[PDB]
């Protein structure tokens, strides 16, 4: 039993690190998507 | 005059033309110097045209005239085993083609009253596609995947394995550099599969209009046999290149953009092309030929191709194509790199037509492998942890591994109905439970080779008839038992 | 009096008329010398109107003449359009002769007012057990079918219209546009196969046709359903009319395809400015009036496989029931395979359906969800756990899953035209008995391919 | 015949003309006032031509005058250019006197016909472990290197030049487009000291020039190689040719820079509407027809370090062999940074290379894919949980990833270690032994920057 506690606590810490990295990637992708949509809308509205 | 016009603007293959009052839509126009142009926009005071050719020798003030005849291509049975440009001009230099029928390129599909269901198969020579995702005559099936994942190899194998079937094949190449077209044509010639086929080529150096119009001309050439009671099969190397060419030729025409800069009429572009693949009824055949042909039905199957960017199947174009086609075959990079070739994803690939298309023995035998593969998809996550499970899951995982390892086959080696039948029967009846996970391919090859050599009279009966009966079951069992011993792999 | 085309781009055509005579919005014009009809979409001043083409473009050139009918596109309706196939404008395409009727109705009408709504929510009885238990249908509701991964949509609709054909007086309409053509052929031949092709009307729209034809199609199906509902017997009870629409996604896509060229800016992820309005104009006419009731069944495809896209976002705000079926369990052998847990309704309220029905449906849903979370693969040890605590849950889940199976008349294989429209009570009482546990002795395989709780009792007692 | 400048914006100048003498497309014009050569890119009616200026645009006003040469940009060809340095227009820039030849060829011509293509089958061996093992090359083909800034593309191009051109009998053409100048001078002097200058022609257009000069500088090297291919010895056989393009990405980036000023609508991520056609009209002329064989090597730049960008996505299908450079492996200190996955060649099949070669390559790729897939559970959970076979796969993948590293001849300065060369059979033997399992006990720290299986044994003993 004494091993399982440290095993799961290390697993939780690693999960925290991974979620932080994924959050960074998510923010970058979201900003890129918003920029692309706005650019497309403005370009289309210029055409009409 | 009402038929003579001048050129006002020339830019990047698009010509803005004055005059030409009685100019119809899509009607060929004749530039000086033997150049043919289309008409795609008719504004209040100027006409937009695209020049199919080399526009580099057109200037301002060069005259043009209206012909009054829509795009037409030469059709006939002379085009078999030949390589032509989008408009039907031979380019292999083997002499002129004299087919004696000219046909329009833009026509409508048959009505709903004239169509019929799909009851006959179309073999591809691949165990996975032939047992899991069957294709029948008249069906439209889409191959979708990522760069360098075996997408064309499958289509070329499909063309190669219709040697005895008696169905014509048509191949359309869009955007490919001419070296690959030459290589493909040479490979078709080597195996004797070129006698029944025609090739339409619009390479990367060719204008955007050629790559825009190639698939329609291919379909018009393929309809000739369907409307007369013989079958046909058309393959488009990559409608993605065609969509991009349409985007270029439209954006140059000042048409409003949209999602990903693709203008409107993008869904129409692929729908009106993929709707023409259907099976007609014998009454339609009889009426078209005025009684020359009786008691026969025509067909035209399609297998178009579309590529994805790192698995983004949710882009603008793949979703449209996925919504139109009956079935979808997915090729995965993480499967191709793992050695599983052809890399077919079983859990995302479906076919709507289903068992009706397959023969009796195939329809009877595919079920066991289907259910085994389906179950093996579920226990996948618990694969790094074999020790923590009951024996039932162990046996299921083993069987799933064996089945997924039998579905691996080499290129340019089509199997015959009897080969698939024997292999599937050997798998289902638990005759490969004693062999390790490796050497499965060797066992398959050795069994197939032995069965062709010693039980050839049966093999012929299975090939010609495709029936299932107790005698056939007994003979297959006896042969497999004989080979299981007294032989090496 | 007469006008002349001045600009042709795609299917969008600008025509110009004298200063006084300008056709109103949605009026239909005839182009002499061709089969083309023009529908007005916008006015642009100086006597110029944008129009879409009803028919196909047979080489129209600048300067062609056009006269005005001064009335919207009116479809001929009546009792003489029963068992025929007609195009968007009402011409037959089955080569069985012209339609001999005189009653014509415009396809552009306003929705029923506030004071004309029904004064109750009765539920339409159906022979399908699952749709009648865990997702009750509404006699005026507009249900939608998002079930994918299966061609059974046509087969399911065939069973439904056929049981309805017996259950409902008749006069049903099928407005299929932008559909799989061989599926439409299978529809037509199936209806002729069961000798029920009479009393039904069909309107088909081909994908190759210009957006003008691929549009204003459901409108025609809607107009035909209405002439029937308002019909009244000497008694005066109108008819419960049904309507089918194979694809609405194609309707929205045609709108999107023509919007840009009509002078309208892009919005959202690229859709047209007027999405909610264009869908509401259709969805607000499918209502249960005081006299008569129209119900609708529409197959809706979700692009990109998400429920966030604007088109399904505007679609989900109009429905009353959502039915999703998947091959994952259809593979087991249950022919009427519809995902029980996924299905949802705005009529499963305790008061409208009865307290007993509400509680029994909730209990069944809870049992199914419990079995789903406690899979025998979710628990690697498999069986031998929670004896009668979760084991009995597993057995009951198996029994209910098999009892979902229902033999049908259309499937002539292994079945002598059963056509079982099981009484709603019988299903409720059988499920009550199963929940109470009085069937724990019945063999599980006896519960498959069962017509009714009595039927299953006989099947168990024989062996 | 004399025109007046009308508008100057950036590098784009639009110029009027008389009505009957407008110059055609791609012709060249000369400004009388200063040294400038303009190239026609499009016609705009009313006898107005849009043009791109080749050179500086400072000091050019409106109302300047221009004459027309009525012929495209012609460059001198022949053997006179051997061992000389030339501008984009052919002017020498080595301060070694004029070039003595009247043979001029235009730089705008059509691509070879389909009928005269040729099949390339003879193999070519570089000496680099990973290229000669997983992505094999063949004489007369096409090769490409894809990477992002700072990963190793040039140091590999120069190494290939060292291992191939120096030891090959035949001419060579080197064109530099959109790259650093210091590298150009270093290359010129390095070739001079080795007394192999007289076999190489050179063209240089670098990042310091207006986009007009950076846009049409690859075509000049192309024309020179084209003449060197079709030329035949009198009563004698022809010779091989080689072509090196330093960066072809700048060729498209120049068009992207000047696209909007030409009046074209934007598309995708700010790219010009006509991209692939623009890439093809150049990438098709690099061909080995029935007359001669051209072996070209190009380096392709990956913007923002993603391969999904349209520019490196369109170009993937124009090459026979593709080698993809990875920044993660570079940051790991592994050199050269070539990704074993995502690197393919059209000459890896059992017939062309044999059986053992194919089996070795396939097993290597399989092992590396297995490890890459396994990485995630290691990331979350740890190492002890995996099966022992998976631990063995992990160790083998690490050793394989290291063994692909190799010191270079032109990279002694960076690291202070001498260059190395490995025969192909030694690569095959080493990888077969590694996958066999006989080198498991050898520490994985001995597989770094050493060439050949034996040197590894010696290094392992040295530790
Ligand atoms: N069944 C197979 N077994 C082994 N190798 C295969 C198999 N199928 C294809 N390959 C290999 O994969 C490559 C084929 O790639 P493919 O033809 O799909 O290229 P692509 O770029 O995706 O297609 P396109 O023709 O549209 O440009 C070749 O290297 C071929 O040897
Ligand atoms: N094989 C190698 N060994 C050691 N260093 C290298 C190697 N390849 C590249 N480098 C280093 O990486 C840096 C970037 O590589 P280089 O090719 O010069 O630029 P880029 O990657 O932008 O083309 C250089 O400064 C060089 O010293
Ligand atoms: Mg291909
Ligand atoms: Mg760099």
């Amino acid at each position: 039993q004494s091993a399982r506690m440290v095993a799961m606590k290390a697993a939780t810490d690693n999960a925290g690190q991974l979620i932080k990295d994924l959050q960074l990637i998510y923010n970058k992708l979201r900003q890129a998507a918003i920029t692309q949509e706005i650019s497309e809308i403005v370009g289309g509205a210029a055409a009409v | 005059a009402k038929n003579e016009g001048t050129i006002v603007m020339v830019s990047d293959g698009i010509v803005r033309i004055h005059g030409l009052a009685d100019a119809m839509y899509g009607e060929m126009i004749e530039f000086d110097g033997g150049l043919f142009g289309m008409a795609l926009n008719l504004e209040q005071d100027s006409v937009g045209a695209v020049v199919l050719g080399n526009y580099l020798s057109l200037q301002e003030g060069q005259k043009a005239r209206c012909t009054g005849r829509v795009l037409e291509v030469p059709v006939g049975p002379e085009l078999l085993g030949r390589v032509v440009d989008a408009l039907g001009n031979p380019i292999d230099g083997k002499g002129p083609i004299d087919a004696k029928l000219t046909d329009a390129v833009e026509k409508v599909a048959p009505g709903v009253i004239w169509r019929q269901s799909v009851d006959q198969p179309v073999q591809t020579g691949y165990k996975s596609v032939d047992t899991m995702i069957p294709v029948g005559r008249g069906q439209r099936e889409l191959i979708i995947g990522d760069r360098q994942t075996g997408k064309t190899a499958m289509a070329i194998d499909a063309i190669i394995a219709q040697k005895n079937s008696g169905i014509k094949c048509v191949y359309v190449a869009i955007g490919q550099k001419q070296s690959t077209i030459a290589n493909v044509v040479r490979k078709l010639e080597e195996t004797g599969a070129m006698a029944y086929t025609t090739v339409v080529a619009a390479a990367a150096a060719d204008p955007a209009a050629m790559q825009y119009l190639a698939p329609y001309s291919g379909c018009t050439m393929g309809e000739y046999f369907r409307d007369r009671g013989e079958d046909a099969l058309i393959i488009y190397d990559d409608l993605s290149k065609q969509a991009v060419a349409y985007r270029q030729i439209s954006l140059l025409l000042r048409r409003p953009p949209g999602r990903e800069a693709y203008p409107g009429d993008v869904f129409y572009l692929h729908s009106r092309l993929l709707e023409r693949a259907s099976r007609v009824s014998a009454e339609y055949v009889e009426k078209f030929t005025n009684g020359a042909v009786t008691g026969k039905t025509g067909s035209l199957t399609a297998l178009p191709i579309i590529e994805t960017q790192a698995g983004d199947v949710s882009a603008f174009v793949p979703t449209n194509v996925i919504s139109i086609t009956d079935g979808q075959i997915f090729l995965e990079t993480s499967l191709f790199n793992a050695g599983i070739r052809p890399a077919v994803n079983a859990g995302i690939s479906v076919s709507r037509v289903g068992g009706s298309a397959q023969t009796k023995i195939i329809k009877k035998l595919s079920g066991g492998i289907r259910t085994a593969l389906a179950q093996y998809r579920e226990l996948a996550a618990f694969a790094q942890f074999a020790s923590d499970l009951d024996e039932a899951t162990r046996k299921q995982l083993e069987h799933g591994q064996r089945v997924t390892e039998l579905m691996k086959q080499k290129q340019y080696a089509p199997y015959s109905i009897a080969d698939q039948a024997v292999s599937v029967y050997a798998s289902n009846e638990g005759y490969m439970a004693d062999v390790e996970v490796k050497k499965i391919v060797d066992f398959d090859a050795a069994l197939i080779a032995y069965f062709r050599s010693e039980y050839a009279p049966l093999m012929k009966q299975i090939d010609e008839t495709g029936d299932y009966n107790k005698d056939i079951e007994a003979a297959i069992k006896a042969g497999i038992e004989s080979f299981k011993a007294t032989q090496t792999y | 009096s007469s006008g002349r085309i001045i600009q042709i781009i795609g299917a969008v055509i600008d025509v110009e008329f004298e200063r006084t005579s300008v056709p109103k919005i949605y009026d239909a014009l005839q182009v002499d010398g061709t089969e083309t009809t023009l529908e007005v979409q916008q006015q642009l001043g100086d006597g110029v109107v944008r129009t879409i083409a009803m028919g196909s473009t047979e080489g129209l050139k600048r300067g062609l003449t056009v006269t005005s009918t001064n009335a919207p596109i009116s479809v001929p309706v009546g009792t003489a359009t029963l068992g025929r196939i007609m195009d968007v404008l009402g011409r037959p395409i089955d080569e069985a002769g012209p339609v001999a009727t005189e009653e014509r109705l415009p396809i552009h009408r306003q929705a029923p007012s506030y004071a004309e709504q029904a004064a109750s929510t009765d539920l339409l009885e159906t022979g399908i057990k699952v749709i009648d238990l865990l997702c009750p249908f509404a006699k005026g509701g507009k249900v939608g079918l998002f079930g994918g991964a299966g061609v059974g949509k046509t087969v399911n609709m065939m069973e439904l219209i056929n049981n309805i054909a017996k259950a409902h007086s008749g006069l049903s309409v099928f407005a299929g546009v932008g559909e799989r053509t061989r599926e439409g052929n299978d529809f037509y031949h199936e209806m002729k196969d069961s000798n029920v092709l009479d009393k039904v009307a069909m309107v088909y729209g081909q994908m190759n046709e210009p957006p003008g034809n691929r549009l204003r199609v459901a409108l025609t199906g809607l107009t035909m359903a209405e002439y029937f509902r308002d019909e009244k017997d000497e008694n005066g009870k109108g008819r419960d009319v049904l309507l089918f629409v194979d694809n609405i996604y194609r309707y929205t896509l045609a709108g999107t395809e023509v919007s840009a060229l009509l002078g309208r800016m892009p919005s959202a992820v690229g859709y047209q400015p007027t999405l909610a309005e264009e869908m509401g104009v259709l969805q607000e006419r499918i209502t249960s009036t005081k006299s008569g009731s129209i119900t609708s069944i529409q197959a809706v495809y979700v692009p990109a496989d998400d429920l966030t896209d604007p088109s399904p976002a505007t679609t989900f705000a109009h429905l009353d029931a959502t039915v999703v079926l998947s091959r994952d369990i259809a593979s087991s052998g249950i022919y009427p395979a519809i995902d029980p847990l996924d299905s949802t309704s705005r009529q499963l309220d305790p008061l409208v359906v009865g307290q007993e029905h509400y509680e029994i449906a909730r209990a069944v849903q809870n049992v199914l969800q419990r079995y789903k979370e406690l899979k025998d693969i979710i628990a690697i040890l498999g069986m031998d756990e929670l004896a009668e605590e979760d084991k009995l849950v597993v057995y009951r889940a198996r029994k209910i899953q098999r009892f979902f199976s229902q033999p049908f008349h259309v499937a002539e294989v292994f079945t002598g035209a059963p056509g079982k429209l099981v009484p709603l009570k019988e299903t409720i009482r059988g499920f009550k008995g199963l929940l109470a546990g009085e069937y724990d002795h019945i063999p599980e395989q006896a519960f498959y391919m069962v017509g009714g709780i009595d039927e299953v009792i006989a099947k168990a007692e024989k062996l």
